[PDB]
RNA sequence: AUAUAGACAGCAGGACGGUGGCCAUGGAAGUCGGAAUCCGCUAAGGAGUGUGUAACAACUCACCUGCCGAAUCAACUAGCCC
């Protein structure tokens, strides 16, 4: 078990994230465009999908 | 376009003095002392006066990328004053579901080791930075403080720790557990 | 509070329903209406109005009695089966009349342009009955 | 539309504040829509209140201020999340009724607390279906009666801490008194009269 | 501790709210550890207590003897906290010097028994042996050779059947 | 296109009453859908851009306000580079 808080700092590095639907980049959460170059640094981005 | 002039000055509080070696900066507190060069950065570097210590960066006939290089400087040289008068402390804390995560604090702070995360019989030593060392907090069941004086130092060796707990074949969503950095701030809050 | 109250409302109305309406889904928050006491219920909200009747209940541990919030479509649609502006300056009478107001026009102005559903010329330019409620 | 609107806002700033010769100017704290109906429908039947942008409120009282002298000392007064309340009638009158209409308002998640609460040693009166949140915060509660029992007197809140969901959503569930505030008199001014 | 309150404080919900209450013909049916419907231990290496064995040789260190457990418990388990400074007993969270005091509970039933713990797990022979002549605990021979794991399991199984 | 009648970005609040608006209903209450877009409080509020709750609820947005005190934003277009 997990109080929330300590959860909520878990998921702040796991899972409250961008994914860049090209590459599949893990990127900062205010992401716009992708960090890295074989996707073109495009802006098509999705959210990290979550468990609910 | 090359900008004729970009420039920006940082304050020095009176406690702490810079001194300029061309492009390094030995910037010397009540905490100790931190030295770093900018010789890849072709900018000026001036102390002003003799009454409050003004640190002017220059850029002249600078683009835009080298125009972004003035404020990073500006920026890293605030972290030394920062460091040598207040020091750094990160505070990580360790979440886990069921195997409880036992950190061992080796010599001086040195040295961390990691023992049961995710209930694995593997050992997990990590050595930090040279300048930095580790603890576990007294104040808190489960946490580990950080404190040194250079900033990249104490962060890259709470990377470091964070990194090494990492859940690997399995739902990272689900397995949340593992030492993350829980805040960044001083020593002495002053 | 007597052990028990009533204070959650009701969105069924015009058909009796009973067993295909949630009443008895709302049932286990008092237990004590139940069939006998949604039915009763229904025998005095068969109408005002014949639509949905948002209404609210109140429960005399045996039997309750209903209340009908002067809705202003639901008023509207239990008085349709075209101006008919008096119908409208009257059923406005008996609300709770507060909308926020400044003035007696505005709850008018409300219900004028609640039954676009043109009525709109008249909230452009009305010059009548002003201060006729007050 | 954002011109006119501005331009009839300064119109009517002007012609209130030519009308209303007594205004104090109050302080807007986290307060809701809700309460700022409450309070709208009890003073506009003797009096007005007036709560918009500040920048609005220094331009209007600053450039139209020709019309009557001994207006400028408000200027560098008028600050914050403020504005003014013009009335006819006097200073305790209108303190009085705006000091004891205080809506008790919860606590809301993410608010800061500067007053003190303590939960005594009470039954709930709910039912025993909600201990998770009790558990959580580290609650010693025992069933009694088919109700859930406070047997130990806790420490709930001290002054200037963050307030945390659980605690949040216990003070909302508990039907309790928290921590309240609402719109403050920053201070008064009539006709060229500085006061608390 | 808490733990156990967990799982108490869900097990007398989960009755009281699926199940008739205590006006009932079955009374008052919500478990206690005070009154003794909660027990502890585990039975992988068969050893089991409740508040009553421990209460009864507390007594005993310091009819008449059921009387005494049955309002000895009701100090024995709950939000109540025993100095060890003090010797005594206390209801107040805040002690008269300032130090915070360990609930009854713990100090005085889980204490012992995480000091044999420790002590058989670093392998402490004078710590076990001194623990055993002070809680009288009697043990065999073919028990009296192992420690560790083994010893923890057999002192548990002689001390608390 | 916005901006000292104080932009923009950050940090902090309000984001309502009728109305848990009508026809959809077994809950859809602003968001599984069909029509229309009212009024007032005003600082603003869509009888709703999204998350979601069985459903409530709890969040977010566009809309305004507070701190902040000088410029900023958007859509295109075409050179080299990817
Ligand atoms: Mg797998
Ligand atoms: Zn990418």
């Amino acid at each position: 078990i997990i109080e929330p808080s300590l959860r909520q700092l878990a998921q702040k590095y796991n899972c409250d994230k961008m994914i860049c639907r090209k590459c599949y980049a893990r990127l900062h959460p205010r992401a716009v465009n992708c960090r890295k170059k074989k996707c073109g640094h495009t802006n098509n981005l999705r959210p990290k999908k979550k468990v609910k | 376009m090359k900008t004729i002039l970009s420039n920006q000055t940082v304050d020095i509080p009176e406690n702490v003095d810079i001194t300029l070696k061309g492009r390094t900066v030995i910037v010397k507190g009540p905490r100790g002392t931190l030295r770093r060069d900018f010789n890849h950065i072709n900018v000026e570097l001036s102390l002003l006066g003799k009454k409050k210590k003004r640190l002017r960066v220059d850029k002249w006939w600078g683009n835009r990328k080298e125009l972004a290089t003035v404020r990073t400087i500006c920026s890293h040289v605030q972290n030394m004053i920062k460091g040598v008068t207040l020091g750094f402390r990160y505070k990580m804390r360790s979440v886990y579901a069921h195997f409880p995560i036992n950190v061992v604090i080796q010599e001086n702070g040195s040295l961390v080791e990691i023992r049961n995360f995710l209930g694995e019989k593997y050992i997990r030593r990590v050595r930090m930075r040279p300048g930095v060392a580790c603890s576990v907090s007294q104040a808190q069941k489960d946490e580990l403080i950080l404190e040194g004086n250079d900033i990249e130092l104490v962060s890259n060796s709470a990377a470091l720790i964070q990194q090494a707990t990492t859940v690997k074949n399995k739902d990272i969503r689900k397995f949340l557990d593992g030492i993350y950095v829980s805040e960044k701030g001083t020593v002495q809050q002053a | 509070p007597n052990e028990i109250k009533v204070v959650y409302l009701r969105c069924t109305g015009g058909e009796v329903g009973a067993t295909s309406a949630l009443a008895p889904k709302i049932g286990p928050l008092g237990l004590s209406p139940k069939k006998v006491g949604d039915d009763i219920a229904k025998a005095t909200g068969d109408w005002k109005g014949l639509r949905i009747t948002v209404k609210l209940t109140i429960q005399n541990r045996q039997a309750q009695i209903e209340v009908v919030p002067s809705a202003s479509a639901l008023i509207i649609k239990a008085l349709k089966e075209i101006t008919f502006d008096e119908i409208v300056n009257i059923a406005r009478q008996m609300r709770h009349r507060s909308l926020a107001r400044e003035l007696s026009g505005t709850i008018k102005e409300i219900l004028g342009t609640a039954q676009s559903v043109h009525p709109h010329d008249i909230i452009d330019d009305i010059n009548s009955g002003a201060v006729e409620c007050p | 539309d954002r011109a006119t609107w501005k331009s009839n806002y300064f119109l009517k700033i002007i012609q209130l504040l030519d009308d209303y010769p007594k205004c104090f100017i109050v302080g807007a704290d986290n307060v809701g829509s809700k309460q700022m109906q409450q309070i709208r429908m009890s003073l506009r039947g003797k009096a007005v209140v007036l709560m918009g942008k500040n920048t609005m409120m220094r331009k209007a009282i600053r450039g139209h201020l020709e019309n009557n002298p001994a207006l400028e000392k408000l200027l560098p007064h008028i600050r914050g999340n403020v504005g003014f309340v013009f009335t006819k009638e006097d200073l305790t009158e209108i303190r009085d009724m705006l000091l004891a209409n205080k809506v008790p308002a919860a606590a809301r998640a993410g608010a800061i607390a500067p007053c003190e609460v303590t939960v005594p040693a009470q039954n709930t009166g709910l039912g025993p279906e909600k201990t998770s949140f009790f558990q959580a915060l580290g609650i010693t509660t025992k069933i009694s009666r088919g109700t859930i029992e406070i047997l130990s007197d806790v420490q709930l809140i001290k002054t200037g801490d963050k307030v945390g969901a659980s605690e949040a959503t216990l003070l909302n569930m508990l039907n309790i008194s928290p921590f309240s505030f609402g719109l403050v008199i920053q201070q008064v001014f009539d006709n060229g009269s500085i006061y608390n | 501790y808490q733990t156990f309150q967990r799982i108490v404080e869900n097990v007398n919900v989960i009755i009281s709210t699926y199940g008739e209450g205590e006006s009932g013909p079955m009374g008052n049916i919500m478990i206690d550890p005070v009154l003794g419907t909660v027990g502890f231990g585990s039975g992988l290496h068969g050893w089991a207590f409740t508040l009553k064995q421990f209460a009864e040789m507390y007594v005993a260190k310091f009819a008449e003897r059921a009387k005494k457990v049955e309002d000895m418990m009701k100090k024995l388990w709950g939000d109540r906290y025993f100095d060890p400074a003090n010797g005594k007993f206390s209801k107040s969270a805040t002690s008269p010097e300032g130090k915070k005091l360990p609930r009854t509970f713990c100090q005085l039933i889980l204490d012992p028994i995480f000091k044999v713990f420790d002590a058989i797990m670093n392998f402490k022979k004078e710590e076990t042996a001194k623990l055993i002549e002070k809680l009288d605990i009697k043990l065999d021979s073919e028990d009296k050779d192992k420690e560790g794991k083994p010893l923890l399991k057999a002192v548990m199984r002689r001390w608390l059947p």
